[PDB]
């Protein structure tokens, strides 16, 4: 169990380091696609908040939770909606990402893509 | 010890000691009396240990905050400045250093915290904490960063956990209400809850210490940083254009640093209390030897009136007073060390992941208004009922273990500790002695697994307290009456009944058999 640890963080590392190739290797060698780091953040959340959309993509393909929330209420789509990343969220909403869940302030991924001046984003996101 | 006829004086490894030497070798120069400066490690926590022991320095330079509990102990001398001496500075920088009226200490200079920027890297700094994120990830992708700052020490984090309405003790009237404190408010949630955002969507790293936070900013890895004046002098011997301005605001608000009044203090058992006098009245407080200082590492704005000339001639120390009116200045009071010491662990636990926001500032609360498990030995501590149930008091400490010395009170959390019954009642009759190797065997098995036993009852006042005693006593081969007064100065409460006394005095013959 000790290795797999190994391989979370490196994932961890590499899908917030936009790390394509690495993430693929890593994937291929086993490593947990839902490895968290103490705050519950998983890759797909890093991948997501990061812009890294390939990566985004990847860990999709091989099962990782859209819908996981982060020690701190935060789900991939909010981290998506933030920065309005059209490509990464339109995936997120293809795999089934939520767009109800609330985060720690209770807004929505359409309400944090209002907040942040991310307007296409929002008409997307208004009629769902 | 404390040599007559010769002064030692510790100041913090941040603040100008060579400068201060230079003063110190002036007075020498004149008097023949040799100075010592030192700058030990952990120095506001080392010069209470050794001068209540009577060692440590003759002077002791720290900012105000700490100062009441100095006196509060007997650690400090009243000073007696001549009225024409207390007209040279500040009069509010004086009330910094009163402690129930009386002077407690020499005021030196003013210290506030303040954001400070690479120009090149970042030609307008922002003007509020919710940029910072869009910042870094702009930074990121030419490899650098946007904000590196201590995060192993809470006063670098209190102005954003103020900004939206954290305080230490409220100010009501004249007096600090040591009852009424701001540290689980929604104000300091908000602004804890926004630094660990940072840290967990990776915009700060939460080992970043003093060291490593001026290493990056001072080579041009980072472009902010948050520090105080001192910090100035290793940014000019480097490559870096930097300015100092107005921390930035959080939802709206200014935020909100603690200014300190660097402080000298006289040593209670320092033989030298003249000769201190004279050195710091007449060598160190002048415009000459404030300068000597001020060349090595910066003091901020000194206590020194006829300064207002050379002083605010300087934008940097401009924006060190801006932000210190924006901010409070601390309480003196003797509960900033339980304080500081809560909020230290709230924000490292916090930023490190170890605790929630609320879970962290909601221990930090109790501890600081009221108190909690209090530490025995590094694996061992004391309680009550009331701490054995808020499993935030135990996980802020590292408690893995518990002790439950009682016949009535629950064991709350057995998922999360390993638990040990002692179900005795607190009265004449209980024959805890049947327990006191069980229960050294346990605290023993788990601290040598580098866990740590939390031992409570119902009052954490006689049942835990002879377990507790009955450790101390056979770990280290004590006697009882050395064991009590060990554990009554840590928890001052403590009463074992009169049948528990007996039978550890009992133990006490069976343990050290000659
Ligand atoms: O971190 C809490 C700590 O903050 C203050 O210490 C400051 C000090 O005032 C400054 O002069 C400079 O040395 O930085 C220190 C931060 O490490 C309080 O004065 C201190 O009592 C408190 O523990």
């Amino acid at each position: 169990h000790h290795h797999g640890s190994d391989l979370g963080k490196k994932l961890l590392e590499a899908a917030h380091a936009g790390q394509d190739d690495e993430v693929r290797i890593l994937m291929a060698n086993g490593a947990d696609v839902n490895a968290m780091d103490n705050f519950g953040v998983t890759p797909l959340h890093l991948a997501a908040y990061w812009g890294h959309f390939e990566i985004v993509e990847v860990l999709l393909k091989y099962g990782a939770d859209v819908n996981a929330s982060d020690a701190t209420g935060d789900t991939p789509l909010h981290l998506a909606a933030k920065w309005g990343y059209l490509g990464i969220v339109e995936v997120l909403l293809k795999y089934g990402a939520d767009v109800n869940a609330q985060d720690k302030f209770g807004k929505t991924a359409f309400d944090i893509s209002i907040d942040n001046g991310n307007e296409d984003l929002a008409e997307i996101l208004q009629k769902l | 010890k404390i040599e007559e006829g010769k002064l030692v004086i510790w100041i913090n490894g941040d603040k100008g000691y060579n400068g201060l030497a230079e003063v110190g070798k002036k007075f020498e120069k004149d008097t023949g009396i040799k100075v010592t400066v030192e700058h030990p490690d952990k120095l506001e926590e080392k010069f209470p240990q050794v001068a209540a022991t009577g060692d440590g320095p003759d002077i002791i330079f720290w900012a105000h905050d700490r100062f009441g509990g100095y006196a509060q102990s007997g650690l400090l001398a009243e000073i007696t400045p001549a009225a024409a001496f207390q007209d040279k500075l500040y009069p509010f920088t004086w009330d910094a250093v009163r402690y129930n009226g009386k002077l407690i200490a020499y005021p030196i200079a003013v210290e506030a915290l303040s954001l400070i920027y690479n120009k090149d890297l970042l030609p307008n700094p922002p003007k509020t904490w919710e940029e910072i994120p869009a910042l870094d990830k702009e930074l990121k992708a030419k490899g650098k960063s946007a904000l590196m700052f201590n995060l192993q020490e809470p006063y670098f984090t209190w102005p954003l956990i103020a900004a939206d309405g954290g305080y230490a003790f409220k100010y009501a009237a004249g007096k600090y209400d040591i009852k009424d404190v701001g540290v689980d408010n929604a104000g300091a949630k908000a602004g804890l809850t926004f630094l660990v955002d940072l840290i967990k969507n990776k915009h700060m790293n939460a080992d970043t210490d003093y060291s490593i936070a001026e290493a990056a900013f001072n080579k041009g890895e980072t472009a902010m940083t948050i520090n105080g004046p001192w910090a100035w002098s290793n940014i000019d011997t480097s490559a870096v254009n930097y300015g100092v301005t107005v921390l930035p605001t959080f939802k709206g608000q200014p935020s909100k640093p603690f200014v300190g009044v660097l402080s000298a203090g006289i040593n209670a058992a320092s033989p030298n209390k003249e000769l201190a006098k004279e050195f710091l009245e007449n060598y160190l407080l002048t415009d000459e030897g404030l300068e000597a200082v001020n060349k090595d590492k910066p003091l901020g704005a000194v206590a020194l009136k006829s300064y207002e000339e050379e002083l605010a001639k300087d934008p940097r120390i401009a924006a060190t007073m801006e932000n210190a009116q924006k901010g409070e200045i601390m309480p003196n009071i003797p509960q900033m060390s339980a304080f500081w010491y809560a909020v230290r662990t709230a924000v490292i636990n916090a930023a490190s992941g170890r605790q929630t926001v609320d879970a962290a500032l909601a221990a930090a609360q109790t501890n600081a208004a009221a108190g909690g498990p209090v530490e025995i030995l590094p694996f061992l501590y004391l309680g009550s009922a009331y701490h054995a149930s808020r499993k935030d008091m135990l996980d802020a400490l590292g408690i893995t273990a518990l002790i439950n010395v009682s016949a009535n009170c629950p064991n709350h959390f057995e998922g999360h500790y390993q638990y040990k019954s002692i179900p005795v009642e607190d009265n004449h009759k209980a024959d805890i002695s049947s327990w006191f190797n069980e229960a050294i065997d346990f605290i023993d098995s788990i601290k040598n697994a580098g866990g740590r036993v939390f031992v409570h009852s119902q009052a954490g006042i006689s049942r835990s307290a002879t377990i507790c005693l009955a450790y101390l006593m056979r770990t280290n081969r004590v006697k009882l009456d050395e064991a009590f007064e060990f554990v009554k100065q840590r928890r001052s409460i403590i009463s074992p009944n009169f049948s528990f006394m007996g039978q550890l005095l009992q133990f006490e013959s069976q343990v050290l058999a000659h």
